[PDB]
DNA sequence: CTAACCGTAGACCTA
DNA sequence: TGTACAGTGACAAATTATCTGTCGTCGGTG
DNA sequence: CACCGACGACAGATAATTTGTCACTGTACAGGCCCTAGGTCTACGGTTAG
DNA sequence: CTAACCGTAGACCTA
DNA sequence: TGTACAGTGACAAATTATCTGTCGTCGGTG
DNA sequence: CACCGACGACAGATAATTTGTCACTGTACAGGCCCTAGGTCTACGGTTAG
């Protein structure tokens, strides 16, 4: 586990020396050899002694001995040991915590100390810049290492618990997150509304987009449920969208792998998961799921940056014209996004491997033909309150309202479960426990 | 006057058509050989697609110098027993003399082919003068001829001994093998690679993982490899005026069978076309133009 | 107004040609000359005809004729004129307004057009990158020109009106602005308060700091008045500030040159200006007054970035530790700022010229010894309401309160002017018009 | 055999002490002269602080070649009437022959000083063998001697004519002046400057403003100037293998009297010296240490 | 006088 | 002619590890 | 015994390396990230029944 | 029925 | 082994302005 | 009249320049700037006096 330094290409002086050496390595009559030495000295024009060291030198170091030996004091400092360590220590403390230290400020601190110690010759500022150089430098690579990612066809992701979850087939693991769209919108009158949220559901195995929604509602369990609803049911669009291909994806995941923000660890989502039969998992760190996040950059690069009202990734680059130029409505932008996703994005070649389009990776990879879930079986995405008590006369207490309907009076005093739509609570679906089963009783009206 | 006194190199275009792994037609290959002039015995070879200009012979020489150690797959019966430096090495006309010099023998500048033609090549599939033959197969055939026939033949100039036997007979001394690392002035190089976190490198769309390479995540290194087998690559650190050997790295995610450089390029160029195929018909173009029209 | 191309240093081939030429320029026996030509051809190893062009060539172009003539097609494009103009036009439109276009996207548009036109050979993406190159490039210099500034000892500034105002002596023109301090503060209990505003008054002639204040009150006419009060009266500090030098500046400006934000074009400031006798002027653009703004960067670089709780300078560089590390109070930070200004900043050498410290530039440059303005004559910084009417019985209407005091009853029905302190309105100073003079009558109590 | 047939250059250290504008002592200067060997007449001179190594003679030659045109300040009575290329130019040992070549005369490699010693230098203030003498004053004295005495003297080798008169007498033809720009292969250069908005450049802490330079705000240019007078600088654009003259720029904010390069450096180092004296004996160091202690 | 009970509101955490 | 401090090329001076002679000594050879 | 090659003790000369000095130029100062919308989890004055 | 009058509040601009 | 698209070195192929011969013609000279 | 130097009409060879192809690598995706505190300027339901 060592050795083998192999010399770099030799320059002209060394080339001449090489030839001289080739002539002197070979033994012959001693006197003739002596003549060769004289000849060697004239070819080099140095001395009759020198060429003995030059050959001997070659004898041990080959081509390397013909390179220029470095001064071997390289990298050393000529200042006192105390000062070199003083500078290094000062700097390390200078940047500890939230504060920042500049090399120039360090040099001043050094000067101040030099005074205290009565040292007439502390290092100059230029020297401090040189002493800290390697420290400032390593950092520049340290913050910029490029991970290899995965080589393809095989992958897994970690959970907060440290569990490894495989991704073996289409609709095995789905992921979801939220971002903002970097476009300002206007209404039908030209009045500006703040940019909308974009929520995506992505199929981990194929990297095909499963369903999206965008609009002005802040992230919530409600938003997630709406996003899932789109990702789960069969899709269809009208002729106004000017589509060439159909967006063909639907099904149900086994795992829901997403972030740890409250929108995803809610009782509402848990109820959804229990009723649909899938399990939630949380990321260990932002760098752990990159496939979910990534596509947001390609939307900025291929679509949104070409639209009027585009802002920017950061406020450092926000175009000054960004607030005045917007003319698009939410309806128009959504149409654009759908056509983009359907006839371009899901039509591209998988980046990891081969000649499969994203859409095709997904279809070839799905074990069975999915059975559409009836739209009416998505009522499970409605919220369930774990309890209200039915009052005498058959009315039940809810959100500052009483509800009544068929049966209820005969069940007064019972504790019941209420399924309702957060968007419209005109009626409520009432369930009761029968052998620990949740069984429907009635639909009550406000 | 004795075995390994003088070596002579030779080169030709080989007029056998090769066909690739996907049935695609390749251009004709070059062959370079190194021979010991005392008994006319073949020391080492190099078969590939590159012209015997500057390169190739450097690798053929290395092949001649180092022990041979061929695998079961070549179905050899006889041992190819040569190794070791000559006193003089003649090649057909700087770096060639630097190799001589760093190793210990004199380099000079300025015909086995007659027998390869008659006894092997003119009889093979694809002979240019319909059928398929890969480069790996051809090289197996070539070495089988050289180790078990040519060097085992008694020449008309001797009659008593085979070309190898006379080679043996003429050795004035027992040659001693040179540690291989001493030969790292021949292997082909890539000039720059960056170490990826964890200690990994990319070469020809394969990933390699090094031993103790991890401490250098983020620094530039350069590397050397034998085109006949790129599963392990030699990594060097760049010092002023010197490539200082750092470590070895192994290919990962590939098949068990040892991979050659020509084979890697072929797989990669097989994907590019596969990508160039689907494209976008009306699709993309239509979307872009419509996007612009709707915006206006 | 032309000519004079003078060649660059010649390479080795040309050097040889030069010598050949030196021999052939000189005439001699025709036959001998002929011999020289033959000799010239052998030295160059070319032809007997070549060296006639080489000399002739030298005859017109001197050393330049010995350089390699460029291909002269350099910079040209081999593609059709239609496409080159198409690419340039597309790009210019692609970035008009708030949107952004990438060269990649342009190349695609080109391809789309190529299809429409049935052109089998449009330029490749790599070509588009090359065609737009000079356009992307000019911009990089255009956004980065460094202004020369002024050469020293002479200066003037423009107003919005286009008027040139000279700066001739100390306390001729003062400037003032507002920034934030990039340090979070805590109270005496460790609880975090948002970073404070810093307001400065700077002497334009000397660039010495005239007075500062910092704290949590948002910019207002009130803040400005407080800032001026400090800049105008003689300064003094206690021993707890651990000062070596006294901060010696005071006086009154003639011009108040500042920004156009509302804090500075208020009736309150106008009243101050009228009573103290100085005139306000507004900047034409942020780049017009740089001397007022500038010093804020040096505070970040020499002082604030070394303190705990430092919050960078943007949102891109904000240290993650910035919110937790703060431990300084407003009182402590102010003490630090004062010692910094007094024994370091105003002690530095003027940047424009010489060996004068900032403090000295100011003192040597002040025409007369200032007379301190009595502290009691700063009551003029109190606000004046142009009118309230005195009610029968002698009470006057104010801010939802009535005030009364000596005299007022005998003046009922009169319109009067009210001077009051926005911070404490317990009493009011009442003035009336006497021959268009504002004359004090009384001090009224709530 | 005729006037301007052969020119000869010569150089020495001049043992006169010079003192600067602020009374500071300077080291001894170099003098280089160019002489016409037909009548021993002085063609041009160069007085300064740089060694006659590579440079200086290039400027002395230019001085010899170009018309002289001296001002009222030198109090000259006689006209220094020479200008023009010789057939041969001898200097004391590439770029020197490139100058010859671009201009038209042959360059060769290999004693007025005897008379400067006796008739001027040994008699001046500061003679090293207490008193003050600036460089500008010395050069005025030197040219006064050369134009009105040396070249006006009749030599012992002639008796009939003065050194200049014989020079005149020996001209086979009327020399014709060469446009000055043709001499821009001698002037000293700075390698890079950036054009500031509006068309301005900095050189030696002076600002210069160019004619039509404004269109290049932001680009790199390089520049040439005569050390004896830096009030106008020649700006060149950098083309592949050529410096192509772009424009002229004039100094601004300086005094009316023409400024030389040595004088600019002197003013600037005096300003630096002054800055290095105020200091922070305790004012800054104390504050820094206290800042740290209070933070802790 | 004493105990049980759904709707507002506050403390806290996270994207 | 917007502004002033931190960082950076280009070069001179001081210190030193290393190369070069000249000679002496030991070993191999005639 | 004498001549030539290899090695060393020693002194002296020499470029390589580091340190210090000086003039020319890039870039932030120009109101600005701690705030906001969810969710869980729990406390609770008021209300009602015994 | 009719006219005059200080304190809240809304529209708008800027750093 | 987080991710996948825009931008970039290194090199081969096609097109062309420009350099090189060989010869013919005109002018200067012997 | 014959020999040598300068110029040109012409064809042919040749590197310079541009264009196209392919493999290796930097960097944003990771909730996030339209909101906020002043001031001027004016409208105004309610209140009060005639
Ligand atoms: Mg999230
Ligand atoms: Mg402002």
């Amino acid at each position: 586990l060592e050795k083998n330094v192999i010399a770099t290409q030799l320059s002209e002086e060394a080339q001449v020396k090489l030839e001289v050496i080739q002539s002197l390595l070979e033994p012959c009559d001693r006197t003739t050899y002596g003549q060769k030495l004289r000849e060697a000295a004239e070819k080099l024009n140095v001395s009759l002694r020198t060429v003995q060291r030059l050959v001997k030198n070659w004898e041990q170091d080959g081509l390397v001995g013909l390179t220029q030996t470095s001064r071997a004091d390289k990298g050393k400092h000529r200042i006192g040991e105390f000062w070199e360590n003083f500078i290094t220590k000062t700097y390390k403390e200078g940047n500890k915590g939230s504060k920042r230290m500049t090399p120039k400020q360090v040099a001043l601190r050094v000067e101040a100390k030099a005074r205290e110690l009565k040292d007439s010759k502390p290092p100059n500022y230029k020297t401090v810049l040189r002493v800290l150089a390697p420290i400032l430098e390593k950092q520049q690579k340290a913050k910029s290492i490029r991970s290899p990612g995965w080589r393809g066809t095989t992958l897994s992701v970690k959970t907060r618990e440290g569990k490894d979850l495989s991704v073996d087939y289409s609709n095995h693991v789905w992921q979801c997150d939220h971002t903002r769209v970097d476009v300002l919108l206007v209404d039908q009158h030209g009045e500006i509304l703040s940019r909308p949220w974009l929520t995506t559901v992505i199929d981990t195995y194929s990297r095909c987009i499963m369903g999206i929604n965008l609009g002005f509602d802040a992230p919530s369990s409600g938003v997630v449920a709406l996003a899932l609803r789109h990702a789960i049911l069969p899709k269809r669009y009208g002729s106004e969208y000017k589509l060439h291909c159909e967006w063909g994806t639907y099904g149900k995941p086994e795992h829901f792998y997403t972030d740890g923000g409250k929108d995803f660890r809610s009782n509402h989502l848990s109820q959804i998961g229990a009723q649909l039969g899938f399990v939630c998992h949380l990321r260990d760190r932002p760098s752990e799921g990159g496939v979910v996040e990534r596509p947001f950059k390609t939307l900025n690069d291929q679509l949104f940056s070409t639209l009027p009202g585009y802002t920017g990734s950061n406020v450092q680059e926000r175009p000054e014209d960004a607030e005045k130029d917007a003319r698009l409505t939410l309806r128009e932008l959504e149409q654009l996004l759908v056509r983009y996703i359907v006839d371009r994005y899901n039509q591209s070649i998988d980046a990891r491997m081969g000649d499969q389009t994203r859409f095709e990776r997904w279809e070839a990879g799905l074990p069975t033909v999915p059975v559409p879930i009836p739209e009416r079986d998505l009522d499970i995405c409605l919220m369930k309150q774990s309890r209200r008590t039915v009052q005498r006369g058959g009315c039940l207490q809810f959100q500052n309202l009483m509800y009544r309907g068929e049966y209820l009076a005969g069940y007064a005093g019972e504790t019941v479960n209420l399924r309702f739509d957060p968007r419209d609570i005109t009626t409520i679906l009432v369930y009761r426990q029968e052998n620990n089963q949740e069984v429907f009783l009635t639909r009550a009206h406000a | 006057d004795y075995s390994n006194h003088v070596w002579q190199c030779d080169h030709t275009r080989v007029d056998v058509l090769l066909v690739d792994q996907h049935g695609e037609i390749l251009s004709r290959p070059w062959l370079t050989t190194v021979i010991d002039t005392y008994s006319r015995c073949i020391m080492g070879i190099n078969l590939g697609f590159d012209a015997p200009s500057s390169g190739v012979v450097a690798l053929a020489l290395r092949h001649a110098i180092l022990p041979k150690r061929y695998g079961s797959e070549y179905k050899l019966h006889c041992e190819w027993g040569t190794y070791g430096k000559p006193e003089h090495f003649y090649t057909d006309g700087n770096h060639l003399s630097q190799i001589g010099a760093q190793l210990g023998f004199v380099c000079h500048l300025r015909r086995p082919f007659k027998t390869l033609n008659d006894q092997l090549f003119s009889t093979l599939p694809g002979y240019t003068g319909d059928a398929r033959l890969t480069l790996r197969e051809l090289e197996q055939l070539l070495v089988r001829y050289i180790v078990d026939r040519y060097n085992q033949s008694i020449d008309a100039r001797m009659g008593d001994q085979t070309r190898f036997e006379r080679w043996e007979a003429g050795l004035p001394t027992v040659p001693v093998p040179i540690p291989e690392r001493d030969l790292d002035i021949c292997l082909m190089k890539q000039s720059r690679r960056t170490v990826q976190r964890g200690g990994c490198l990319q070469f020809q769309n394969l990933m390699y993982r090094g031993e103790y390479l991890a401490g250098y995540a983020g620094e530039t290194v350069n590397l050397r490899f034998d085109p006949r087998d790129i599963t392990t690559i030699l990594v060097y650190r760049q010092e002023n005026n010197q490539e200082v050997f750092l470590t070895r790295a192994h290919a990962q995610g590939l098949e068990t069978e040892q991979l050659a450089l020509d084979e890697a390029e072929a797989a990669s160029r097989r994907l590019r076309t596969a990508g160039k195929t689907i494209s976008n018909q009306s699709l993309l173009q239509e979307v872009v133009d419509r996007d612009a029209l709707v915006a206006t």
